[PDB]
């Protein structure tokens, strides 16, 4: 599941596009995670468009099959860090390969 | 209240085992699949393998084919994976998530087992 | 809380209540054949143990496998469909007086239907072949396992 | 674990699989009417997460609401009966291709069959109506909830 | 693993309200109902009340009818009894434990709702 | 409920049987408690003959319907407390009144 941008920078509160494509068609069964250099990544959004509890409205996905997006609305400060894109669909999970944001 | 504790961080030899724990706790441990995936300091994810907390049944990845073995422990709440031939690249951050959807008892009726990684554990740091 | 009331998946198991339920001689969402149906009704995650009352869900926010319902409109009514693996198994509450679906002698398998107004009133519907329980006001309990998307 | 999968009671969620289920033409239990039955059956509880081969339990400890199971004695074998609040929902497995009981136009609920040698050799067996799902041998899935004890 | 934890002992004076909780772990707490059952020092044990912690609906007895008030918290799964009036005579160890059988899912068709009590608290005792 | 012996002593390794009355039928949702003086009661049968794991094969129950026995095939010292019967049949729980068993 290659990653076209592999690290992109943009000014604070500009509009950020992360794409990811897979091999096969997945429908839903991706996922959106945020990572910062020291923790366990945590989880934007369940599926290709659905927001989790507490995750502030800039992040929200889209796409569906094969070719999914993950939008922010706003760059703040606090978006420093890589994101993933990984299928659930079949039984070996695979990742996307990361997106470092700066500002 | 829905957590999982992974053990200390440890560091080995080049050759040894390794068995990292995953305790579960703020729900039923039977029910829900649990995966394991290293983090290598500088690349990225690798999933390693998927486990049944409620028959035991695993699937490993192709890498960690002959080197990797799963287990549970359904009265401890807890699961665990060992590291057989561990060599110096075997250095990463190894997590244990929870999965959704399929709830292990359907059985093969929902055994593509579809769902996001609900918490994932808070990471467990081996060095060979 | 692992997954919400609202998202469902292959092989979720679910245990609904159609209090004071009435019947209702033709359904347009199950292609002209009687249904029951209750305007309280409530559905239970058996297995997750979440519950719902029907009237209170958004019913176009509601995903199965990760993607949206099938919903028809007839007459100017929107119907959100929940498909399952099998037929759904109903009987009155309270009692063993059990009750079939339309479809009692055939291998097609039975689907969940609700009506939504877009507000706060919602039905839920089971399909049935006559008055095997009552006319109405009857209390009955029914359950289910949901399956994949129509195609 | 707090209540043992032999230990049951009304309102349970029970999620049985016959792998390579036969097809009996007449069943002594059900009174003479067809049957599916697998000798490598399991017995999940939904709600709880137990589950057990049925080869593995001794029936004659199992108990229903605090009491024993009412079995049945025909031509030498061994009938075990767990009644169910409605009819049982089995549908071959990974397909949608469901089934249906001999009492499909009914109100009899119905009810679960165990055939147990007193060893390690046990069948379960679902009320049926005809070869819908074919002759056998084929993979089928029921789900049905456990009802009060016989009068 | 099983267990429900209470709150520490309290000592009151005549007249007061006093709360006490019982922490659920290591299975589904909406799933069980649970009950109280006071214990004085030299009596036997009487029965309060159930809860059912899915829907919050109560029953009391007819002793503590206009006294008791139960409550539950989904988010940390812990159940609540209140004692209002609370004269000396309430001086006892209040107990909590995990009823079985009927599982809040059923709804009224399994609310005589049978079963021994799995774990009981390990009590808190109240002096007024 | 009432319980017919609410104080029995018997030598060591004698056989014990205490009974429970009910004031309506019951079936078999009675279960058998042990208390020691400072502790939470500790839970013998299950229904009105069901052991519970764990607990040594001398405690038995019996009984059906309205008369319910508890029966003690030795008295090792670790039988002194006090034992309860407790229906839970009909919504208001309702207990025995205790035996206080000395050796």
């Amino acid at each position: 599941m290659p990653q076209v941008p592999v690290s992109l920078s943009a000014s604070v509160g500009d509009r950020v596009t992360i794409t990811c494509q897979a091999s096969q068609d997945i429908g839903n069964y991706l996922t959106w995670s945020q990572q910062k250099p020291g923790k366990a990544p945590k989880l934007l959004i369940y599926d290709a468009s659905n927001l989790q509890t507490g995750v502030p409205s800039r992040f929200s996905g889209s796409g569906s099959g094969t070719y999914f997006t993950l939008t922010i609305s706003s760059l703040q400060p606090e978006d420093i860090a890589t994101y993933y894109c990984q299928q659930y669909d079949n039984v070996p999970i695979t990742f996307g390969g990361g997106t470092e944001v700066e500002i | 209240q829905v957590q999982l504790v992974q053990s200390g961080a440890e560091v080995k030899k080049p050759g040894a085992s390794v068995k990292v724990a995953c305790k579960a706790s703020g729900y039923n441990f039977i029910h829900y699949y649990l995966h394991w995936v290293r983090q290598a300091p500088g690349q990225g994810l690798e999933w390693m393998g998927i486990i049944n907390p409620s028959v035991g049944r695993t699937t490993y990845a192709q890498k960690f084919q002959g080197r990797v073995t799963m287990t549970r422990d359904t009265s401890t709440s807890t699961v665990y994976m060992e590291l057989s031939s561990l060599r110096s690249e075997d250095t990463a951050v190894y997590y244990c998530a929870r999965d959704v959807g399929g709830m292990t008892y359907c059985g093969d009726e929902c055994f593509p087992p579809r769902g996001w990684f609900d918490p994932w554990g808070q990471g467990t740091l081996v060095t060979v | 809380p692992a997954r919400p009331i609202t998202n469902w998946r292959s092989g979720d198991v679910v245990w609904v209540t159609l209090p004071s339920a009435e019947y209702a001689q033709s359904q347009s969402a199950m292609g002209s054949h009687p249904a029951y149906w209750s305007e309280e009704a409530t559905i239970i995650n058996v297995a997750t143990g979440q519950r719902a009352a029907v009237s209170s869900i958004k019913w176009d926010q509601v995903t199965l496998n990760g993607k949206a319902l099938h919903k028809e409109t007839h007459s100017g009514l929107v119907y959100y469909q929940l498909p399952l693996m099998g037929k759904i198994n109903f009987w009155q509450q309270g009692t063993t007086k059990a009750g079939y679906t339309y479809n009692y002698n055939t291998t097609d398998s039975d689907s969940l239907w609700v009506w939504w107004d877009g507000g706060s009133k919602a039905y839920l519907y089971i399909s049935t072949y006559t008055t095997m329980l009552g006319a109405g006001p009857v209390n009955i309990t029914g359950l289910g396992a949901v399956g994949p998307n129509p195609v």
